[PDB]
């Protein structure tokens, strides 16, 4: 069995910095013709992988000069000078010398930034949802760095545990930034029995937590 | 250009036969390999196996001998999969991938078709508006949204004013809830002072339960 080891499974890399993906063989790569057919493709979030580098140092067209491959044998490394924003997502190297092809694992390349305070936003159920018989209130945390946040939900000043899903996007193409959704869900009748609807946010980015909220009705 | 267009996402029972396409354009079809690639959730890409479109040979990896076959339809520019006896292993993104045989590599992919085996009948979600945050009158940014509740299977597809309004915008991943059915929100941020404008709306598409919306999100 070929197995293909890529380390690190994941590489946070500051912009402007230089990342480094190693990829090992547990058999030559370098084929009885004399080739070696060693590859990289990058598959970006919720996207198909794209082709990068092909036979260990050839980059595909399109691909920019900071991407570079080397190595001989069974050991490999892509290296991305100056990392850019666009440049996320899962690095995966290939190999097509031995039947049949076969990946590495992934490497998912992380860009370090600045902290970036999220703004907030809160929303109250719509009026077409309450008919339905459901009460979801929605708390938006957007532009956030790092990752790291607390958000909580008092319902009348109450702590809520229990009644919430957090959701948290990829980070951004552009700026590497995150962005949060928190969603309190409860029945029509016990939304209808309370106030005042708060989200706190507790982040790296505030001094101070956040708190949004809305009296019901208005 | 090349390009590589896949069918939609589906939704199997356990036992039954699913076959997915990807018609190709932009190249002489006959001349290149086509290529059967497998990412279950989370997973590392799996190679399946080829056919060659030349000779109409298949080839397969180990783990794909069996309940897996390649068909081509040349005048179409068409290759296919079928999977019969479908499994629970068999939940997964598959992607044609174009093989160049002169380096031996992958040169061009599929955007990939999401397969869900399960016992469960489809769900198509409810759309409810988030509404605008501020009004127009004290300005600077304004959030603004849709509720895309209780669906099964996985994928979704929202986009905003028909693909026009895509600055800005979040999707969030799904998430499943106590009852066995996704949620999730679409965000978009916008001046303010164009809520008095603009209008918005999410289009939302679940294709398994052939479900279209558009919901406009106002006040």
């Amino acid at each position: 069995e070929l197995v293909m080891t890529q380390t690190p499974l994941s590489l946070p890399v500051s912009l402007g910095d230089q990342a480094s993906i190693s990829c090992r063989s547990s058999q030559s790569l370098v084929h009885s013709n004399g080739n070696t057919y060693l590859h990289w493709y990058l598959q970006k979030p919720g996207q198909s992988p794209k082709f990068l580098i092909y036979k260990v140092s050839n980059r595909f067209s399109g691909v920019p000069d900071r991407f570079s491959g080397s190595g001989s044998g069974t050991d490999f490394i892509l290296k991305i000078s100056r990392v850019e924003a666009e440049d996320l997502g899962v690095y995966f190297c290939s190999q097509s010398t031995h039947f049949f092809p076969t990946f590495g694992g992934g490497t998912k390349l992380e860009i370090k930034r600045t902290v970036a305070a999220p703004s907030v936003f809160i929303f109250p159920p719509s009026d077409e949802q309450l008919k339905s018989g459901t009460a979801s209130v929605v708390c938006l945390l957007n532009n956030f760095y790092p990752r790291e946040a607390k958000v909580q939900w008092k319902v009348d000043n109450a702590l809520q545990s229990g009644n919430s899903q957090e959701s948290v996007t990829e980070q951004d193409s552009k700026d590497s930034t995150y962005s949060l959704s928190s969603t309190l869900t409860l029945s029509k009748a016990d939304y209808e029995k309370h106030k005042v609807y708060a989200c706190e946010v507790t982040h790296q980015g505030l001094s101070s937590p956040v708190t949004k909220s809305f009296n019901r009705g208005e | 250009q090349v390009q590589l267009v896949q069918s939609g996402p589906e939704l199997k029972k356990p036992g039954e036969t699913v076959k997915i396409s990807c018609k190709a354009s932009g190249y002489m079809f006959t001349n290149y390999g086509m290529n059967w690639v497998k990412q279950a959730p989370g997973k590392a890409l799996k190679w399946m196996g080829w056919i060659n479109p030349y000779t109409g040979e298949s080839t397969f990896a180990d783990d794909f001998k069996g309940r897996f076959a390649f068909f081509l339809e040349t005048s179409a520019t068409t290759a296919y999969l079928q999977i019969n006896n479908l499994k629970n292993e068999d939940t997964a993104t598959y992607f044609c991938a174009r093989g160049t045989t002169i380096v031996r590599a992958f040169d061009y992919w599929g955007q990939g078709t999401s397969v869900t085996v399960s016992s469960a009948s489809t769900k198509g979600p409810s759309v409810f508006p988030l509404a605008p945050s501020s009004k127009s009158t004290s300005g600077g940014t304004a959030a603004l949204g849709c509720l895309v509740k209780d669906y099964f299977p996985e994928p979704v597809t929202v986009s905003w004013n028909s693909g026009a309004l895509t600055s800005g915008v979040h999707t969030f991943p799904a998430v499943l809830q106590s009852s066995g059915l996704y949620s999730l929100s679409s965000v978009v941020t916008v001046p303010s002072s164009s809520l008095g404008t603009q209008t918005y709306i999410c289009n939302v598409n679940h294709k398994p339960s052939n479900t279209k919306v558009d919901k406009k999100v106002e006040p």
